[PDB]
């Protein structure tokens, strides 16, 4: 829980510094300063490691050709006022713009499609860095976009403590020594520089650790195709 | 190119979307019962034993 | 065919002459003097056996070569026709003598087998 | 894969009631074939309007003061 | 295959009709609501103005 | 929004600074100072990073050859006087002088045509770094050049912080470290001018590990038609 | 426009400097000094770069053989009393004497000739930086001379702040780095002189940065034509 | 037919002909100069030997 | 590509109003017709300019006071 | 050369220009009505149904 | 071939020109408007001077 | 080939001398110009001392 986060940041990592209030919790006004370092940590884990992958379905519409990646277009979301919402999104699957890399792109059957392929006119390619352009949508259609996930991200203002934050125990320490380091390397104090450089050589070293021990079963050797393919 | 219509995705959404009416379904079955009526005794006989309220109207 | 192309394109599209000269080599007289032809004269911080470098073609790979030859000895054991060969095959059509027809081997009997039946439509043109 | 990742993506806390639902389908159209013949007694919370309903509405109770 | 699911879902889609125009008529005209006891009568919904209770 | 983007420069960043104003907010008098460096970085990330493509239709006039790639010229700018405005604008692509690279150009029907390729006397040749020579114009056709975009601009005097800064989420860290060197390295001190070098440099590393995980799906590997022109 | 680079170079870069006014606006009196050196600035972009290419005819007269690139022969300019004036400039292209390189040279009809080449005696040789030698001049002929061309000069007395800098936005910071760098370089004091060598080596690395990306459309390969020549 | 495939994919999907120009090189006119096919002009600080680079198909393995 | 780009380029935020006038293409059809032969009732604010309309109208109504 | 007339963006641009009358003609269709006058009673039979608004001139 | 949006956009653009007039026609001589109901009649344009309304 | 300017240009420039001859006759000897309306008349340039306007 978040509550236990702040509670370790207070008494142990961000100990000798001023948000840490000397180990006796973080103060009811710097939680719009834990957050912004605590969601830049999170992204970054969640985009070095395949923490949360999703999937999102996005239904073809006749006249529409660019699909946003944009929660005012989810059929959950009833605060927007679109008249076509595209993104078809569940109480079990929601979409919160938690979108890191649009990595597969299958059809309604289950087909996979080409992603950002130019020789091939059949490809969904990417303009932007949230839009799916399809070339040839049909109205009786359906996208199955697969994406690497982010954490759905925490307010600034947020208040409650209980709101969990959802990292695997052997995480923990990196994300509070990226905090650590992206709260100790905002003064230009040479000495406090250098402690924010040692934050963040440490994060890089147990972000090497994972990759070393592959905790998050991420590179996992997949079985061979290549000789059926080549027709052997 | 191939118009997907009558799929796996196309039925369970056409339930999902139904959803409401499946609920109030269902608390029409474990709730509460209507009152069924029918025009003569034979045909209190031909009724399923479901129906645990019946009227029926004679002359 | 395509082997070939891919000789030749290596062979065509280098630089076959283009020289180059450094640029900080030779003074404005020097230049025109090592263009003309003549002896020239450097500057002591320059070296003429890297100033100067003249492009030629590069080798092409020792495997295009034994493709090719691969491709085309595949080709002579399918059909059995082999560049510049000796023949007995045009000479043993019909009866002929021992000594003769003694000196078939594989790509003669080939060869004779499609003689064969271009002669019997020759005699079915003769009988009619 | 059986298409049950769609259920629970979808039906995924409904799906006791959906098969609760399923469980009584047969009485469900006995149901559904009552009331298509007006078979169930329409009430009506005042006159003038007794007559609005179909002809085929046989049996009808009306509230009244 | 084993599809229980889908094969409840699909069974569900097939009478959906069935429900639709239940849900119509019992939310358009208004029919009797019997109920078993005085208990489940008040946890009846205010909607259901008319009701009928059994008892011994 | 840009208030969440001043305020993380505020707290946390640009703190041990003037401009962060003690961790309380970006004072509304040095607005123009933080956001005329937020254009230089949204258009340093928007040059390296493929975040914004987008094509413009330029329609062709009998006498003119020069086509300047100018708002002034465009189609639903109504504030120009210009007698011809070949630019053909929507207001769903605006053009709203955001061309980082011109990089492919097409014709009406959609067949690609050279670009700056002199044996070829049939190609679109770009004289200057907003024009557009077309030695061949035709009354009766239109381009269809596609470039690399830039983030809509800024102005200096914007008040407003609703105004929506489209990055995303993994390259708000790049986009904040640039920022911090960019207003660190004003000052000649030693001290500081060593910390705007630091934050250079981890500008330069935030880059450098988008680039190796390709968050933007930019270094994508396509199929191979080389057999198929060569006739193999 | 001016007024802009002028805020930007006052807030952000020539802060901590004289010329900066704490940040307050360069003074009315310091224009002669930003100028000078944004003229510099823009002149090593412009020929380092190919940011305008641009070209000018030259009518041959008779008794003429050496045609001087100077705009006191131009016949637009119509202040100057020269008898003849064989540069042909219009109110589109003006010949502002911005000139930094000779590159190509046609003929009227339009095809190319060799320029400075001794072996052929038809060339048309360059004796000094803003000469044209025609050996062989024809009163019924015109030349075609194309150069890369420099920025219209802004004159050291220039008062109006809306004189435009054409200059892409890319290259926004590579200029404003050059004029930082020039301006603190003046001083011989070793501290200065530092941050003076610091901008100097920003600069080039944007420059190189710009080279690394060709956002200009400068280092593109060309259709090779060398089979067809050597009769292949 | 696997071994000749595999002869045919190291052969051609290889760039033959396909050189590459260091882009610090040559300047504008002597980039012209050396595309026309005649003689060229490097600046002091590149080789030749190292700038300009033809690629050629590998050799395939002795073992197919 | 089926062309929908250009649809959503030009008529992004107009499709419905173009959907509608497409479906009921028939009734404008209709209503383009009649039109044409004055066969609309023609509304004039004051005399002296009923003579100016074209003899085909051959219906009008005049207003005064 | 080709000269591009008719083309698919010609089409669509035409539309585009004309949104102005399409919209009239879709607020004319959704919002009011105008009044069609026939001759004689046949006539407004051999009207169709879309016109709610008929008036006949007889002798 | 399914081009559903520019099969639509091209039907309506094979029928402009019937629009263009209509629209000419309306906006150059000015016909009489009925409006059902004395609301739509207030959300008229004030460019309508002609009305009449249906009422019972 | 389709140089629709330089079709343009071309035939301005093959009457060309009928242009010189009209200018040169008109600024040589002074005609009447005749202008529709008093406005324009104002409009002209001073150079037009002769000058007659139509009226009902």
């Amino acid at each position: 829980k978040l509550s236990e986060l702040f509670q370790m940041l207070s008494v142990g990592e961000l100990s000798l510094i001023r948000t840490g209030n000397d180990g006796q919790g973080i103060r009811t006004q710097d939680y719009p300063k834990v957050i912004a370092q605590l969601n830049a940590g999170l992204t970054n884990l969640h985009a070095r490691f395949p923490l949360l992958e999703k999937e999102v379905i996005i239904q073809q519409y006749e006249q529409i050709s660019k699909y946003y990646l944009r929660s005012e277009f989810a059929q959950m979301n009833t605060t927007s006022t679109e008249k076509y919402k595209y993104l078809m999104d569940s109480p079990t699957e929601r979409f919160l713009d938690d979108v890191i890399r649009v990595e597969r792109v299958f059809d309604e059957c289950g087909c996979p499609l080409y992603l950002n392929n130019e020789p091939c006119c059949g490809s969904i390619v990417t303009p932007s860095f949230d839009c799916i352009q399809i070339v040839y949508p049909i109205e009786t259609n359906a996208l199955f976009v697969t994406y690497r996930a982010n954490h759905p991200k925490i307010a600034l203002t947020t208040t409650d403590l209980n709101t969990e934050v959802r990292i695997p125990a052997s995480h923990e320490k990196a994300l509070t020594y990226y905090i650590a380091s992206q709260l100790y390397s905002n003064s230009p104090n040479p000495e406090t520089a250098a402690k924010g450089v040692e934050w963040s050589q440490r994060f890089e070293a147990e972000c090497t650790k994972i990759e070393n021990l592959d905790l998050d079963n991420a590179h996992i050797a997949q079985t061979n195709v290549k000789p059926e393919m080549r027709g052997w | 190119v191939e118009k997907f219509i009558g799929t796996a995705y196309d039925v369970v959404k056409t339930v999902y979307d139904n959803l409401g009416e499946i609920q109030f379904i269902y608390n029409f079955l474990n709730d509460y019962g209507v009152l069924i009526t029918v025009d003569s005794v034979t045909e209190l006989q031909e009724l399923p034993t479901t129906a645990k309220y019946t009227r029926v109207y004679s002359s | 065919g395509a082997t070939t192309r891919a000789m030749i394109d290596i062979l065509a599209r280098s630089a076959n002459g283009q020289t180059g000269i450094r640029k900080d080599m030779l003074d404005v007289t020097n230049r025109r003097k090592f263009d003309k032809g003549e002896d020239y004269e450097f500057n002591a911080n320059v070296d003429p056996r890297q100033g100067i470098y003249m492009h030629v073609s590069p080798e092409i790979p020792q495997s295009a070569p034994m493709m090719i030859q691969y491709q085309n000895n595949e080709a002579e054991s399918l059909t059995g026709v082999k560049s510049f060969s000796q023949g007995i095959a045009s000479q043993a059509l019909g009866d002929v003598a021992a000594g003769i027809r003694g000196a078939l081997d594989a790509a003669s009997k080939r060869e004779l087998g499609i003689l064969r039946r271009l002669a019997q439509g020759v005699v079915e043109i003769g009988r009619k």
